[PDB]
RNA sequence: AACCGCUGAAAGCAUCUAAGCGGGAAGCCCACCUCAAGAUUAGAUUUCCCUAAAGAGCCGUUGAAGACUACGACGUUGAU
RNA sequence: UCGAUGUCGGCUCAUCUCAUCCUAGGGCUGAAGCAGGUCCUAAGGGUAUGGCUGUUCGCCAUUUAAAGAGGUACGCGAGCUGGGUUUAGAACGUCGUGAGACAGUUCGGUCCCUAUCUACCGUGGGCGUUGGAAAUUUGAGAGGAUCUGCUCCUAGUACG
RNA sequence: GAAACAACCCAGACCGCCAGCUAAGGCCCCAAAUUCCUAGUUAAGUGGGAAACGAGGUGGGAAGGCAUAGACAGCUAGGA
């Protein structure tokens, strides 16, 4: 149930010999150093804590510097934790190594990332609200919300009403994506799909939960 | 001569254990509610908490009579339209055993800042053990 | 307030308030509930002796 | 079955049985005689 | 009437009551039933006479079922029970291999059924299942569960049916 | 749930039910995704620091982050 | 309620009920199969586009698994519209001597408000969380989502 | 007092009291006062909405018909 953290490198295509174009995305997979192994006895639950990337020393706090030093690993750009089980905590020891070898070609994986942020967005784009008449006497409410409720009964707006607000820039998971190719010497992970976020953003890849 | 209050600095709360194994839910909740309010004390004043700390063990073993285990319904509204939920006494006792007795007692107390303070002294646990041996609570069959 | 204080005091040693007031009435004891609640809350020995006089009367 | 406010035995091979506080009619002779009060 | 009738114990069988838990032992096996808390069980010379605690309609109604269930255990351990199933159909056939019986009635897949622990099935021919068990309850459920895969049809009689079960027959294409 | 049971008495029979044992729906509770300890019951683990420390902020260069914020990166030991 | 609670319809955006339209599970059937008919359970989702008319509706065309019945100030004009109704102009028919009138018709005819509180959608600041700090997190709970066609095969088999 | 409730029930406020008795209504907790006593009924949370009509729920009361010249039910045989 454990995965790895990567960085979105952009999209491309993979051509099959039969003459099909596969829309793929490239995920750079640096070393995932294991910074802590949490178990049911010390933490109440089993998980693996990993780090990847690098940070300069001036940008690493003393508390983090000691957290990494106990593991014996270099400070990464972030710290991510994967919920595991007894079978997953087999060869995973403190300061260990997690490469792209975790995945094999043809395996369905779950990729999570932060979506591109659109900022404040109206109901038309945020919630697929129908636009109102561009002509036919329509006043200054072309992309307006329309009605937001009923009359005196209930005399309020219900909670969860679809309205303008912040769009994107949220955690989003795409399921059922195939691993097109794995290359570990160069830290490659080619995956079929779209992978929420922009180029350069951190993405987490885990084995698919649907199965 | 005047009728004096309890002077919170001068009041002390005593610790007791109630083993809620097989006792009727409401017949016990009234007893706990009175003790949390401090109605058994001669210096009881309704604006000072003169109650006691009650530790309840075996909160999952509390009993209801009749057909109430399958028919007592616990509704709650989440705050969203159509957000009304329901659960049974037996389904709630199997998911949150302390919540059955905590909920009976809460409705039997005053509903206000002092009421919130005196339910904070009800330390109820599902099982035969409680983490309050430091307070040395005395056994109380109530 | 007095009745609740008296009820707690009587129940500490013996009977309830409803049986306490009946006992005081049968013993021709005129002590008001104001004074009784002050005895209960401030001198438990006297209230213990006072309950006994009501308890022997019923 | 027929689920109605009046359930009564029809032919003579019908039984009045109550299960779960509810009155049924069961017939070993005619399956369309099956009734339930409700 | 049922409750007052004593249960006669044959030579092989023996009944022991240990903490409100009747244990019936004999030649076929060991059966046990929970004695209701409103019924007392007393023993005499090779007979079991069980009576209610208090003389009430509810206690006389629960001692009638303990008498009946225990009498089934006595006979069910003395010589056991046996239920017969019949398959009617052009291709309806069943085969019993151990505790698992497979039957091919009309589906796009043979259905596999595993017998409850305590019931055994043997099929002499391919369209007739014979079930044997100690307790009548587990035998009856095993037969009801096999028969529920394809209950008998009212137009041709096809489907698993009990032996000596009256199957209602309806006429197709009437006017 | 409706519905169908097994064994079974009240009620010598019968009976899904009274004791006991089953099957059974896109419905309920989980399971999936997102948020979530202001869950004031404010939880847990790993480190770091305490004669202004550990850090955080201001400021600056800024960003597929963004109304302002917040969030992310960097500030010469540097590709912001 | 007349020191003012804006009328019908449309648009936009909904929320709930179940007396269920589809899908799901069943009993009976004058249930062979395929299709149905009734009644029980079931509200999780889903539940068209047009021509006509101001229309809601209704008729019709073509679909669809289905084109549900309702409540919500006959939901929703400080969200939009303004076709009808219902001002002032004008005309026809009709009534009136007439000024005029018509749940008769016809052509035409100003829709204001920068949001304080509640509510809701987002996004912050403060303080608290038994010294402080950097991170990682458990999950009491909350929300989202929940639809369905067709083809092949079983098998032209069961049934007829 | 009737949850809240001009018109219902109890009762007619001169003022003050940290005195007592009661009315209607009440006495497990919110919330003052009985987890009071005696004999029963209900198993429906009826109590704490709703009828014709239906049912083998359960308790009680006046009578009856049949019965060890074997009554009711079951099973066997006949039912011409």
């Amino acid at each position: 149930a454990i995965g790895l953290v990567g960085k979105k490198c952009g999209m491309t295509r993979v051509f099959t010999e039969a003459g099909a174009s596969i829309p793929v995305t490239v995920v750079e997979i640096s070393a995932n150093r294991i910074t802590q192994v949490k178990n049911t006895d010390v933490d109440g639950y089993q998980a693996i804590q990993v780090t990847t990337g690098t940070r300069r020393d001036s940008r690493v706090t003393a508390a983090q510097k000691g957290h990494f030093a106990k593991a014996g690993v270099a400070a990464g750009r972030g710290v991510w934790e994967f919920r595991a089980n007894d079978s997953d905590l087999e060869g995973r020891e403190i300061g260990g190594e997690i490469l792209a070898d975790l995945f094999e070609q043809g395996q369905m994986v779950d990729v999570t990332g932060n979506s591109k942020g659109k900022g404040f967005q109206g109901g038309v784009k945020r919630h697929n609200f129908s636009m109102q008449d561009a002509t036919h006497g329509n006043s200054v409410s072309h992309r307006a919300i329309g009605s937001t409720g009923q009359n005196q009964s209930p005399g309020k707006v219900f909670k969860g009403k679809k309205m303008p607000g912040q769009m994107g820039n949220k955690r989003v998971t795409v399921q059922g994506l195939e691993v097109i190719s794995v290359d570990v010497e160069k830290g490659l992970l080619v995956i079929k799909g779209a992978i929420p976020g922009a180029t350069g953003g951190d993405v987490i890849v885990r084995p698919s939960v649907k199965a | 001569m005047k009728t004096l209050s309890a002077k919170p600095a001068e009041v002390t709360h005593d610790w007791f254990v109630v083993d809620a194994d097989g006792k009727t839910l409401g017949r016990l909740a009234t007893q706990i509610a009175s003790r949390l309010r401090g109605k058994h004390k001669t210096n009881y004043t309704p604006h000072v908490d003169t109650g006691d700390f009650i530790v309840v063990i075996n909160a999952e073993k509390i009993a209801v009579t009749g057909k109430k285990a399958q028919d007592k319904k616990y509704y709650r509204h989440s705050g969203y339209p159509g957000g009304i939920k329901e659960t049974n006494f037996t389904k709630l006792i199997a998911h949150k055993p302390e919540d059955v007795l905590h909920k009976a007692v809460k409705g039997m107390l005053p509903k206000g800042p002092l009421g919130y303070a005196m339910i904070k002294k009800l330390k109820l646990y599902a099982g035969t053990d409680h983490p309050h041996e430091a307070q040395q609570p005395k056994e109380l069959d109530i | 307030l007095w009745i609740a204080r008296i009820n707690a005091g009587a129940r500490l040693n013996g009977l309830s308030y409803s049986r306490f007031i009946n006992g005081m009435k049968k013993a021709n004891i005129t002590i008001d509930r104001r004074v009784l609640a002050d005895i209960a809350m401030h001198d438990a020995a006297t209230f213990g002796a006072l309950v006994e006089k009501a308890k022997a009367e019923l | 079955m027929k689920v109605q406010a009046s359930v009564k035995k029809i032919c003579g091979s019908c039984k009045v049985v109550r299960r779960k506080g509810r009155v049924h009619i069961i017939c070993t002779a005619e399956p369309r005689h099956k009734q339930r009060q409700g | 009437r049922v409750a007052k009738a004593p249960v006669t114990l044959p030579n092989g069988v023996s009944v022991t009551l240990n903490d409100r838990q009747v244990e019936v032992k004999g030649k076929n096996g060991n059966l046990s039933l929970r004695l209701h808390d409103l019924v007392e069980l007393k023993q005499e010379d090779d007979v079991v006479t069980l009576s209610p605690t208090v003389d009430s309609k509810e206690a006389m109604m629960h001692t009638g079922t303990i008498r009946a269930l225990l009498n089934n255990y006595v006979i069910g351990v003395t010589e056991g029970f046996e239920r017969r199933l019949q398959l009617i159909g052009v291709g309806y056939r069943a085969q019993a291999t151990g505790n698992k019986v497979t039957l091919n009635v009309g589906y796009s897949h043979p259905v596999e059924y595993t017998l409850p622990e305590g019931v055994s099935a043997e099929t002499p021919t391919q369209t007739e299942i014979v079930l044997k068990s100690n307790d009548k309850q587990q035998l009856g459920q095993a037969a009801a569960k096999i028969r529920g895969f394809r209950p008998p049809e009212p137009y041709k009689g096809k489907g698993i049916r009990y032996s000596d079960e009256h199957v209602i027959r309806k006429e197709a294409k009437k006017k």
